[PDB]
């Protein structure tokens, strides 16, 4: 028994060797000549390592391309200039005209 | 002004230009946002921060009720390390030693050839034992347990060691080399032919110490040192365990890995290459530094003694020695682990 | 050199080298058709 | 629907304060008080 | 479910104490600005590195950290090379612990790293030793070969034919998202 | 600043499928073998 | 005694936690400009924090190891003390 199981756990080991150098082999054959460079790789960094690095943010499913409308609520005197503020007032109200036409 | 509540809405809004642009941002420019009367509030940030992790944990989770985790057959580096305990800590082990460095910068995916020298050294190991085992373990008649064991008793041992070795000044001084004995002081000078100096401190250092010539004050090589080590061990008739043995080995040959500088740079000395990689998170950090500025502020006014000076001093540092190393024993007992101690008894 | 050691312990053989062109252990035929199974199963 | 019970709501709890001339948040943007010190 | 503690005093402490400094003896062993490159100490500086003289004159970045004893090694060196093609290019110097949005921006996993960088995507190339096979001498003949070729490759079709690419509308912020602050963008 | 002088619609229509085919080829390495010569080649087919 | 002050001071700060349990980094945005932000910390590539939290003392216990046995290429006759009391496994 303990010579079976013993001569079992050694060529166990004797096809892990031999899974072992066809590794190396398929590994500096192909896939070293196969690498890719890297100037294509993924634009982004996985959430748990940037909660790691104290880096993720959460928020705002929404934005504000402009700058002009991303300082409206930090202006407080100018949220719209004037003439936005004209061009505002046409659209109170939506144009049931416009809808039936 | 007139009742608000009898005011119209939307003449309100027509005259309050602020609050357009708040309506705006999140009417607007969005189109799931609650309507409630302050999208911005902590409640409101703090739900949908709460929202986004639940919903990307159920969808990423490896769980009882899996999304994504399906068709799973090699394994991302993350869940493979958080699966297979066994295979982070050798991989981690490994990192540290042919590339000194911190776990901060472990690498996501090792080499093949790591790997493969992993492999190399578990033959070696695993042949030792298993052959071991089949001669002594059978003519008599749960692994992470005991690797954590194993691992926080030789910390321990190794931080016990480095303060006996810092209570005279002997843990890291290069290129001085410590003397508590005229055997050793005879090894010591074989080293560079007799050439070189020897200095001394009064009665506190309980060691003398020896400098070699510029051009032999170099560091060894980790292999040389275990074959030294070794040798005299069993000179002694003190030898380690082959297991113990073989861990050493390995360790020189992971270091060996490292190539011409594997410890130090050209113009660096042992001390400043501990005080460079050592992690500045670790709580004996100010103890380090403590140590090491006494070391060089007593080694810049050390005095210098020549040979026969020595040895009769010599004689009386290895008897007080002894003494200090038997006490050590009952020392361990008084602030050493229960593993120290029981090792000790 | 500094991984000159670890890369003379990789040299290979012949049939090795032809195992690994080939991919034995590492294609997995049986587990790509275990895996379409699975696929059309889930519909 | 949803819009307009949110300026209804809004008229409501924000017309009315004489503590919310803008929103909390962007309150660094505001001048500064002559009388605190 | 996961998740991890926000930091700690130790993560938030300084990364780059002083430690004490021998005398000269010890110095004595067998093996016994700089004018021509530019240290780099903050994030502020390395966005303007980046987004204006690396589209007027390529950058070369060497990414180090004070643990690393092949830093050590490959910094006489990379000063060397900085010394020669400074003329044709700009040379910066940068600690990961000091400054780390800057190496999560070039995405540097190991130190040393040295990064050639022009137009911010329009030639990036990053050259390391993840193995531990290569040599400093090995790293700056690498990045002297991307130097040349970045160079080649500007004056090739009149200057045109290294524009940016991913960062013209990602911003670097699936790598690192603290640049909706710079752009302005809410984070309700 | 929307295009740039000298350069040409076609040649940024090369740079993006030129992009767009290296991601592709990235993304295909960076895979499990179990699933993507599969479902890429076999179920197309 | 005083030569186990070391020992002592090595025993006095034993538990304090690290950074390989947490996040290595965290933001903090300027409330006077709020498009300035920065990140206080250090770098790091690593998540598996809640591995590492029990193997923290590796790193350290290497560095130690290895600074060992350069002191001991040169006298391999520091460890004897600890032969003699017999803490390590040894076949005498």
């Amino acid at each position: 028994i303990q010579h079976w199981n013993k001569s079992y756990e050694k060529q166990v080991y004797s096809e892990s060797v031999a899974l072992n150098r066809t590794f190396q082999a398929r590994n500096q054959l192909v896939l070293d000549r196969l690498k890719p460079s890297g100037a294509y790789r993924l634009p982004a960094v996985d959430y748990k390592r940037q909660l790691s690095r104290g880096t993720l943010v959460e928020g705002a499913d929404f934005y504000l391309p402009t700058a002009q409308e991303q300082q409206r609520l930090a202006r407080h005197f100018e949220p719209y200039s004037e003439q936005e503020q004209e061009e505002r007032r046409k659209f109170r109200f939506q144009s049931i005209s416009v809808y039936l036409a | 002004n007139p009742p608000v509540w009898k005011v119209n809405t939307n003449e309100w809004l027509d005259s309050d230009q602020y609050w357009q642009a708040f309506v705006e941002k999140h009417h607007f420019y969005s189109q799931y946002q609650p309507g409630v009367v302050d999208p911005e509030a902590p409640q409101e940030v703090e739900a949908f921060k709460q929202a986004w992790h639940s919903r990307m944990g159920k969808f990423n989770d490896r769980s009882d009720t899996p999304m994504l985790y399906a068709y799973m057959n090699e394994l991302p580096s993350w869940e493979y390390y958080d699966l297979h305990r066994s295979a982070f800590l050798e991989h981690m082990t490994y990192f540290l030693v042919r590339t000194g460095g911190d776990f901060r910068f472990f690498p996501e995916m090792p080499p093949w050839q790591w790997l493969a020298h992993m492999e190399n050294l578990r033959f070696k190991l695993l042949s030792v034992a298993q052959s071991r085992r089949s001669q002594l373990q059978l003519a008599n008649l749960h692994g992470e347990e005991y690797t954590q064991k194993f691992l926080q008793y030789e910390t321990e041992l190794f931080q016990a060691c480095a303060a006996r070795l810092m209570g005279h000044f002997m843990f890291l001084c290069d290129p001085f080399i410590p003397v508590q004995s005229a055997e050793a002081l005879s090894a010591v000078t074989r080293v560079d032919n007799g050439k070189g100096k020897l200095f001394s401190l009064g009665d506190d250092v309980n060691a003398l110490f020896y400098l070699p010539e510029q051009q032999r004050r170099d560091v060894e090589r980790p292999t040389q040192a275990v074959q030294t080590l070794l040798g005299h061990l069993e000179a002694t008739g003190r030898p380690f365990n082959p297991c113990y043995s073989e861990l050493l080995h390995v360790h020189a040959e992971v270091l060996e890995e490292r190539g011409e500088h594997w410890l130090t740079a050209p113009g660096e000395c042992v001390s400043q290459a501990f005080l460079r990689r050592l992690r500045t998170d670790d709580p004996a950090y100010e103890v380090y530094c403590s140590y090491f500025k006494e070391m060089y502020e007593r080694f810049a006014g050390a005095k210098e003694v020549s040979m026969e000076d020595g040895r009769k001093r010599l004689a009386t540092i290895e008897k007080n020695a002894q003494e200090e190393a038997a006490a050590y024993g009952l020392a361990l007992k008084t602030m050493g682990s229960a593993e120290l101690a029981h090792k000790a008894r | 050199r500094p991984g000159q050691g670890s890369n003379a312990q990789f040299q290979t053989s012949l049939a090795d080298k032809t195992r690994g062109l080939l991919g034995v252990g590492f294609l997995r035929p049986t587990k790509m058709a275990s895996f379409a199974a699975t696929f059309l199963l889930n519909f | 629907g949803k819009i307009h019970g949110a300026v209804w709501r809004m008229k409501h709890l924000f017309a009315t304060n004489f503590k919310m001339v803008g929103h909390p948040r962007y309150a660094y943007a505001l001048p500064k008080n002559p009388l605190l010190q | 479910s996961f998740a991890i503690p926000p930091a700690n005093a130790a993560a938030l402490a300084d990364p780059l104490p002083a430690t004490p400094t021998p005398p000269p003896v010890f110095e004595a062993v067998s093996s016994a600005a700089l004018k021509n490159v530019e240290e780099v100490s903050t994030m502020e500086r390395y966005e303007a590195a980046v987004y204006e003289e690396s589209f007027k004159k390529p950058i070369v970045c060497l990414f180090f950290a004070r643990f690393s004893l092949q830093s050590k090694v490959l910094l006489q060196p990379f000063l060397d090379f900085a010394a020669s093609a400074s003329n044709n290019a700009t040379f910066f110097l940068i600690d990961c612990d000091r400054v780390p949005r800057a190496a999560y921006h070039a995405r540097v996993e190991n130190v040393p790293s040295l990064v050639v960088m022009k137009g911010d995507d329009a030639f990036r190339q990053t050259i390391t030793d993840s193995v531990g096979v290569k040599t400093a001498g090995d790293l700056i003949q690498e990045a002297r070969s991307a130097l040349d070729q970045v160079l080649r490759l500007d004056q090739q079709e009149g200057g045109t034919k290294l524009q940016p690419g991913v960062s013209s509308y990602t911003h670097h912020i699936g790598v690192d998202n603290l640049n909706v602050y710079r752009k302005g963008w809410p984070v309700a | 600043p929307l295009g740039v002088k000298g350069r040409s619609v076609f040649a940024g229509m090369r740079s993006f499928i030129g992009q767009r085919l290296g991601r592709l080829y990235d993304s295909f390495y960076y895979s499990q073998s179990s699933t993507k010569y599969v479902m890429v080649f076999l179920f197309p087919a | 005694a005083r030569s186990f002050r070391w020992m002592q001071a090595f025993a006095a700060v034993k538990g304090k936690p690290t950074a390989g349990s947490c996040a290595a980094g965290t933001a903090v945005v300027n409330p006077e400009d709020p498009t300035k932000v920065t990140l206080k910390g250090r770098y790091t590539n690593f998540s598996l924090q809640h591995i590492w939290e029990k193997y923290d003392y590796l790193q350290t216990h290497l560095l130690l190891r290895e600074c060992m046995l350069s002191q001991v290429a040169k006298n391999p006759r520091l460890l004897d003390p600890e032969i003699n009391a017999g803490l390590t496994p040894t076949v005498f």
